[PDB]
């Protein structure tokens, strides 16, 4: 999704479109990149069947959800404040239980919190 | 209210002994093997395995020619068969079968493992049999035998299924068909429609329905037609234990465990499925080969063969041999050469149906004509086409092996020796 | 949580030379289950997204220069690109995979030098 | 150690069998007082789980472990009935 400008205090849902593969039977992450600044892991999402993994330093920030029908992965920030504005990556790490690499980004979206 | 038969049925004093030849069914233990391009079956799957549902047909005792007719009035009364011995002669040498996949879903050893396995990569399937659970049973009965198994049940107008959902399970009662499989130790149900892995069983029940007897429903019947004897004998233990490779459907509650880390980072499928084995079987335990004398009946229909037909439901699994034959392609080299020959398998099955009849009358009056009539009209109508033509059943015509000298065969001494007089 | 280390966080270096950038774990990545180190490279050039280089600590992705060569185990990695090009230049990246959280080293900046 | 029950069997069957309380070893014998009656049972003769599992994917002809879902169900079936005779207490 494009880039965002939100109001602190308010909440904003971004989304990240897949295709080329399978969706259900791949777990997505979402990863921070503050200006100048290096990668965060956020959390990660199983759309086949709904689980989901958080930084503990996310938990209550950042909320994971998946449209398997839309091949769509979403992720909401509520609470917003100018610690949250930056750069965020939805990313695949390939199929399974197990804990493998990231092999492929998103474009990223800008949140601007003002 | 429904009443014995002993009420409305009058049995007389002739007995009568008939009895099939001696059937014969040879076949591939696993699948039919027929024409490729064609669908026309070449030769039957035939297996140890399978229910033996015999469709037995009796000559109408109204239509018969008795050498004397004094013992009733054909007027007030008509005539019914009454079963009253059987039995259930088998012939090859006791012996265990064997059924396998070449590609079965079966990921690690989960019976003791040393290290912890590697990573389940694309199909991790291996070539494994197993010896399936023992089972012997018999039902006799005048209406056909009845089974259940789990099915796919019909989903819930609501949450749209995503792809992969596990499927909604539901008890589907069924006619147990002539050819049908039996429970192998992965119990009741159908693996076509519960299973697209195509994998999880061997061959032979792969993409088919095991089925179990309903007794419970069986037993219920008000009239108790469906059957009225059985006997029935199953054993099973667990021979190895095992993984299922594929992806989980549904995740461990991580409030059942400690996460681990490195190796043990990642849960191993914990979907375990064991491999069954019916252990040795013996002469001792046999079912067949004996008489059965059915004079008092649990049910209502004390063995009165209505419509002049019989039904007996057979399962032997202790004479399962499977033998593999194998034709030389050419007879020359001195050196042998897999590829000089092509192995096959085949299983043969040896059946002998004996019976001995009672002939028995119903004066039909007003009551018995109601009573009968709201049983099962068809009984009537038919007194002075096929309504099950739908299902398939071995067909057993014994119109021309009626024999008044029951001395004349084996059941017949027996039944004579036994009754006395 | 497992702490990724970088050294150094930035690198100027011109044509040809020999880079050589290092990664530490808190824990060590190596799962006997699989004898793999479970450490990736990612590559992050300006105004683009991270692109894996090396994965379990020495797999090189394919369509990644041959260059790029991972190595290390246990709590020492290693990034080394045999001979820098000017479209190297990026920020590099080394991620842990090893059981959960997953954390980030806090980069390397690699610039080129030239007259 | 790492228990096994053995093989199961039909003749070791305890249930499909009717039992008569005809003489109780307690004081109580089979009253339900209360209206109410407890039949508490175990079997484990017919433990027998089924693994099913469906298809992400109904396309290629070539399997992956990834395309299908498995799980584990196990059904168990039930049936009790009673034969009950009327009492009377003069109070």
């Amino acid at each position: 999704s494009g880039a965002e400008l939100a109001r602190p205090g308010a909440s904003v849902k971004l989304s990240c479109k897949a295709s080329g593969y399978t969706f259900t039977s791949y777990w997505m992450q979402w990863v921070k990149q503050r200006p100048g600044q290096g990668l965060e892991w956020i959390g990660a999402i199983y759309p086949g069947d709904g689980y989901t993994r958080y930084t503990q330093k996310f938990k209550g920030m950042a909320t994971l959800t998946a449209d398997k029908s839309s091949s769509t992965a979403y992720m909401q920030l509520t609470s917003l404040a100018s610690e949250d504005s930056a750069v965020y990556y939805c990313a695949r790490t390939y199929a399974g239980y197990y804990v493998g690499y990231f092999d492929y980004w998103g474009q990223g979206t800008t949140l601007t919190v003002s | 209210a429904v009443v014995s038969t002993d009420e409305y049925v009058a049995r007389t004093n002739i007995y009568y002994h008939a009895g099939t030849s001696r059937l014969l069914a040879v076949g591939h233990p696993y699948f039919p093997i027929k024409k490729p391009n064609n669908n026309k079956i070449l030769v039957p799957k035939v297996s140890g395995l399978q229910y033996r549902v015999f469709r037995i047909h009796l000559p109408d005792p109204n239509k018969f020619g008795f050498p004397d007719t004094s013992f009733y009035n054909p007027d007030t009364q008509r005539l019914v068969w009454a079963c009253v011995g059987v039995e259930v002669g088998r012939g090859q040498p006791l012996g265990v079968g064997i059924s396998g996949h070449p590609l079965l879903n079966k990921l690690d050893d989960t019976e003791n493992a040393s290290a912890y396995a590697a990573n389940a990569g694309v199909d991790n399937r291996e070539c494994i049999s197993m010896d399936y659970k023992q089972t012997q049973l018999c039902l006799i009965g005048c209406k056909p035998p009845i089974g259940e198994h789990w099915g796919k049940g019909s989903p819930c107008t609501q949450v749209a299924v995503q792809p992969g959902d596990c499927p909604p399970l539901e008890l589907i009662n069924t006619v147990i068909q002539d050819g049908d499989m039996v429970d192998t130790g992965f119990g009741a149900m159908d693996f076509t429609t519960l299973q697209a892995n195509k994998s999880e069983v061997p061959l032979d029940i792969c993409t088919s329905i095991c089925k179990y007897p309903d007794y419970i429903k069986m037993v219920s019947e008000p009239y108790g037609d469906s059957l009225f004897f059985y006997l029935r004998r199953e054993q099973m233990f667990v021979r190895h234990l095992f993984n299922r490779a594929g992806t989980v459907g549904e995740n461990v509650p991580d409030d059942l465990y400690i996460k681990g880390s490195g190796s043990t980072a990642n849960l191993a499928s914990s979907n375990y499925f064991p491999t069954p084995s019916g252990s040795m079987v013996t002469s001792d335990a046999q079912i067949f080969n004996k008489p059965y004398w059915l004079q008092r009946a649990q049910g209502h229909n004390n063995g009165i063969c209505w419509g002049n037909q019989l039904f007996v439901t057979v399962v032997d699994t202790t004479r399962s041999t499977n033998m593999s034959l194998c034709a030389a392609i050419s007879t020359s080299e001195t050196t042998y050469k897999n590829t000089n020959f092509k192995e096959y398998l085949r299983h043969g099955e040896e059946y002998d149906l004996q019976f001995i009849f009672q002939l028995c009358k119903i004066t039909l009056t007003a009551d018995v004509m109601t009573y009968i009539h709201s049983m099962n009209s068809t009984i009537l109508e038919d007194w002075n086409e096929d309504p099950l033509k739908k299902y398939t059943f071995w067909e057993v015509n014994l119109k021309e092996k009626f024999s008044a000298d029951l001395d004349q065969f084996p059941l017949g001494r027996k039944f004579l020796l036994q009754l006395g007089l | 949580d497992i702490v990724m280390t970088q050294s150094p966080s930035s690198l100027a270096m011109s044509a040809g030379q020999k880079v050589t950038m290092s990664c530490k774990s808190s824990q060590s990545l190596f799962d006997s289950r699989n004898q793999k180190n479970y450490l990736a490279w990612y590559q992050q050039k300006p105004g683009q997204s991270p692109t894996l280089l090396v994965y379990f600590a020495s797999t090189r992705e394919s369509g990644v220069p041959d260059r790029f060569i991972g190595s290390g185990s246990g709590t020492d990695f290693t990034l080394t690109i045999s001979s820098v090009q000017a479209e190297d230049l990026a920020d590099y990246f080394c991620q842990q995979h090893y059981s959960t959280p997953y954390t980030f080293g806090g980069g390397t900046k690699l610039e080129i030098k030239r007259a």
